[PDB]
């Protein structure tokens, strides 16, 4: 937040509340039994999507 | 008993002129060796 | 932090002295004249200037190649 | 071990970085288009034809994509895209239903290693396969609905190679003239300009062998119909002017980079300017007049380089792709321009732009006609991105 | 008020950007 | 028949513990190892002589808040490494390899907290998981597939609590808050066909999801035994043991004394009680008893810190036994008891993140 203390600048910071940071990949890998997740060593098929 | 020097620079620039030089070395003040150099 | 390595005397009135630096980083050793001595016992440099190739030596997590074992071409 | 732990870490880091780049994009591009395919691709080619329906705000273009699935049926595909062709228009920008759609599927035996349409006939394209031969097809002769059986008309395959490869180049001036390059350390040349008795069997007219390493790429001249070079892991570029009749000793041969050469491209607007690309993480260039001069070096990629492509519509604009999950854009005009220390810590001047979209080894990219400044990119993560940089950067 | 809460919370986001600082710098 | 406090310990987080499990897969002679799980930590110790116990290892989960509930020791047929799996309120099941000090497998398919884990006495890849979801699941921990789901139109209606394999491993009992105790079978043809199938499936092979087995019917049940919760049952050869908050442990058999166990008709509507056991101050639920691998003695924790011990011998349950080994330090409560493969030592957990040890003097 911008406070503008008279001395030139002041910013009172606070933590984000949500910040939706979660894996953005094949949404399935999240649950592969460990050791196989993030294999990144063989093509895999998934549903098609498109964003703008 | 080990010692090392390199001859050139990345610009193919020699780093070694001729003259009598005093150098030390390490094993695996204290031990040292002197020598000269000449470009013939 | 630099340390004198080799003490070479030029045939002329010069004695170049070899320097190496404690972090053992990308940097190469350097030949120094006794006149410039006591002036570069330690050096500090900004990061954007360092030798690119051997900059990675600080950390594997600097940059990798995720396949790390390429199967196809 | 260690590498596993380390890779987990690196993955999480890359995820964070992509999060940031996404959050930051809006102030950076004039277009952002992302779309996920079921199976990834290894090809990229913009069809040289464009249609623009009226009463709307968007153009229409067709793209040439390959397929390397895991195990199941392979296919050759060409799909549709609705690029906004407007400056005042902006559900999203146009219709609400869809901006991308598949339209062409053809059964394919093995994955696709390469695919380019013939300059004289876009209905003619080539194909590099896991096998030791070449396939050609004309989509207009097959239904989009694929043969549920499987393999179908190879449409005049070729012959003359013994291991697979990746080189592919029609001769622009001369029809039928097409070059190849495979692990055979050889360059095979068919001429399908006239094969009445197809039989799906044509052997290469001429087979050149001057490299003693696995060849990597080959490209025709852009003005001459009798000129082309060669690229292998020999780190030796050899100039092959045909009609001299020696498949052993070319016209010229020098060492290009200290590492194996991968990609190669000529400037369209010039006559002599060559663009070279190697594993050296370097980018060099040459001229047909004299060759014993590495003209310049771009030194910011942090891994191998696999593709270089000049810009249509722009004489002095080039593009460098590789494995570093990055993509560069250079500038031949700003060679050694005094910049502020903050401009310098940003980077050297001649480097113009760096793409920050993909999160894997960038498989392939392409300029397009019909549009000034846009390039599509394909990674190994089933990912297709199309964008347009912001305008302000230039001018 | 075990101020370690204020500490532990704002502890987390810091090191991340910290690493990121160096990384991006190179 | 005399144990003595030769050691007692205490944690630091002070949050109550629940689990105690010797590794009953000790190649003869190997040291005594046992573990215990608390709020969100696990603990590895080793029994030493002279009442010495040595801390070995400990892990913790931070990324959420959970109160771990149970554990179980097994091994790997492939390389014979010891194997321990645990689960808590979040309802997830983890599988840890101490040899590498890592978790290699995690399972998430329930809807509530889990309450107990046991294995088939013979097969080491069959894990039974009892939950509050009224559904008792059963996994092939090796091919990563579910097998059965017991519960449905005729299942338990409220928060299954405890289960127990038969001695041979083809029959199960279940008990939960609804005063209800139901019998399941495993020996059925269908069941074992299913199991064998489970041991054979490649996901890459088919486009099909593996097909589990749903079972909607107990083989037999009743609620006539207790008029309160039931939270721990034990197979007794072919007899039954169960406890309630009514401060008495009971032994019975279904049907009549003449009624064989393996002829019982599903519509059986009678049970035979044999005897009762007695104690004092178990006026809360979630408290368990255990028994020696040789099925000769009985241990039981207590609310006020006491103990009560019997013998599984010819001692007539009318006047079988009475043995209370006591100490003056903690009387908070004691959740669970545990013996070694032999009857050497006996551990129990107090409610205050404090351990106890009792060394037998026969
Ligand atoms: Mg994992």
């Amino acid at each position: 937040n911008y406070v503008y203390h008279p001395k030139g600048a002041r910013i009172d910071v606070s933590i984000n509340e949500c910040y939706d940071g979660s894996y953005a990949g094949n949404p399935q890998d999240i649950h592969r039994q460990p050791g196989f997740a993030f294999s990144r060593n063989g093509p895999v098929k998934r549903t098609p999507i498109t964003h703008i | 008993f080990v010692a090392q020097m390199t001859v050139f620079d990345k610009n193919r620039r020699l780093q070694l002129l001729d003259g009598e030089y005093e150098v030390a070395m390490q094993e695996m003040q204290g031990p040292t060796l002197q020598f000269t150099l000449r470009w013939t | 932090h630099s340390t004198v390595i080799a003490k070479r005397k030029e045939d002329s009135g010069k004695i170049k002295l070899l320097l190496h630096w404690m972090p053992e980083d990308i940097l190469p050793d350097v030949w120094v004249n006794e006149s410039e001595r006591h002036q570069l016992k330690t050096k500090v440099v900004h990061l954007s200037k360092l030798p690119k190739d051997t900059a990675l030596l600080l950390d594997p997590n600097i940059y990798r190649t995720m396949p790390q074992k390429r199967l196809k071409r | 071990k260690e590498a596993a732990f380390d890779d987990a870490v690196e993955e999480r880091v890359i995820n964070e970085e992509y999060k940031i780049w996404k959050k930051n994009t809006p102030f950076l591009y004039d277009l952002v288009m992302t779309h996920a395919l079921e199976w990834p691709s290894l090809t990229a080619q913009w069809l040289p034809d464009v249609t623009r329906p009226e009463g709307k705000d968007f153009s229409i273009h067709r793209l040439v994509l390959g397929t390397h699935t895991s195990d199941e049926q392979n296919h050759l595909v060409i799909a549709s895209v609705q690029l906004p062709n407007d400056d005042a228009q902006f559900g999203g920008f146009g219709s609400v239903s869809g901006k991308i759609e598949i339209e062409i599927k053809i059964n394919h035996e093995g994955e696709v290693n390469r695919a380019r349409y013939m300059p004289q006939n876009p209905c003619i394209i080539a194909t590099k396969t896991p096998s030791s031969d070449v396939l050609v097809f004309d989509y207009t002769k097959h239904p989009s609905k694929p043969d549920p059986s499987g393999e179908c008309n190879p449409d005049l395959r070729l012959r003359g190679h013994q291991k697979e490869g990746y080189g592919l180049s029609w001769n622009p001036n001369l029809s039928g003239h097409l070059l190849s390059a495979s692990d055979d350390h050889t360059i095979c040349l068919w001429d399908i300009s006239a094969v009445p008795k197809e039989g799906k069997v044509v052997d290469a007219k001429t087979i050149f062998t001057g490299h003693t390493a696995v060849v990597e790429d080959v490209s025709w001249h852009l003005l001459h119909e009798s000129l082309f070079g060669s690229v292998a892991d020999d780190q030796k570029l050899m100039i092959w002017d045909t009609r001299s009749n020696n498949t052993s000793k070319p016209s010229h041969s020098v060492d290009a980079h200290t590492a194996e050469v991968n990609c190669l491209s000529f400037n369209p607007y010039s006559e002599f300017i060559l663009a070279t690309g190697s594993a050296d993480k370097t980018v060099a260039l040459w001229d047909l007049r004299n060759l014993k001069l590495k003209l310049h070096s771009f030194e910011s990629h942090k891994d191998e380089i696999f593709q270089v492509q000049w810009s249509p519509h722009n004489e002095t604009i080039l593009a460098s792709s590789g494995t570093d999950r990055r993509l560069n854009v250079w500038d031949l005009s700003k060679i050694g321009e005094e910049q502020s220390p903050e401009d310098a810590e940003d980077g050297p001047p001649e480097l113009l732009f760096i793409h920050g979209g993909h999160t894997a080894k960038i498989s392939d990219f392409s300029w397009n006609p019909n549009e000034p400044w846009v390039i599509c990119s394909v990674s190994e993560d089933n990912i297709m991105q199309v964008w347009q940089m912001a305008e302000n950067i230039y001018n | 008020a075990d101020h370690e809460l204020f500490l532990q919370a704002f502890e987390k986001p810091t090191q991340i950007y910290r690493f990121l600082r160096t990384r991006n710098l190179i | 028949y005399s144990f003595k406090c030769v050691n007692s310990l205490k944690e630091d987080h002070n949050q109550p513990l629940f689990g105690v499990q010797f590794n009953w897969h000790s190649k003869e002679g190997d040291p005594l190892v046992f573990a215990t799980v608390g709020s969100n930590r696990v603990t590895l110790y080793e029994c030493h002589s002279q009442g010495e116990i040595r801390l070995l290892q400990s892990y913790v989960d931070a990324d959420a808040d959970e109160n771990f509930y149970t554990c179980a020791w097994t091994y790997d047929s492939n390389t014979s490494h010891p194997l321990l799996a645990v689960a808590g309120s979040r309802g997830i099941i983890r599988i840890i390899n101490p040899i590498t000090m890592q978790c290699i497998k995690h399972y998430v398919g329930h809807g509530n907290a889990i309450n107990e884990l046991k294995f088939h006495p013979r097969d080491p890849n069959l894990l039974l998981s009892v939950s509050k979801d009224h559904a008792l699941r059963l996994w092939n921990i090796q091919t990563d597939t579910l097998v059965a789901i017991f519960g449905g139109v005729e299942g338990h209606r409220d928060e299954v609590l405890s289960a127990d394999y038969d001695l041979l491993g083809e029959k199960i009992m279940s008990c939960g808050m609804d005063h209800s105790l139901k019998l399941w079978r495993i020996n059925s043809k269908r069941m074992m066909n299913a199991i064998k199938e489970s041991y054979d499936y490649n996901p890459n092979k088919t486009n099909r999801p593996f097909i589990s087995q749903k079972i909607h019917f107990p083989d037999f049940s009743t609620r006539d035994i207790h008029r309160n919760y039931v939270d721990c049952v034990r197979w007794l050869g072919d007899l039954i043991l169960s406890k309630s908050c009514e401060n008495a442990i009971v032994c019975w058999k279904p049907g009549k004394m003449e009624d064989d166990i393996d002829k019982i008709k599903p519509s059986e509507s009678n049970v035979t009680i044999l005897g009762r056991f007695d104690y004092s101050q178990c006026d809360i639920w979630y408290m368990r008893f255990s028994m020696d691998f040789w099925q000769k003695m009985l241990a039981l924790g207590n609310q006020v810190g006491k103990l009560y011990v019997w013998d599984l011998e010819v001692e007539d349950p009318h006047k079988a036994k009475c043995t209370t080994l006591t100490h003056h330090k903690c009387g908070a409560a004691i959740r669970q008891t545990s013996f070694s493969r032999d009857s050497s030592i006996l551990i129990a957990v107090c409610d205050d993140a404090s351990i106890w040890r009792w060394d037998r003097l026969r």
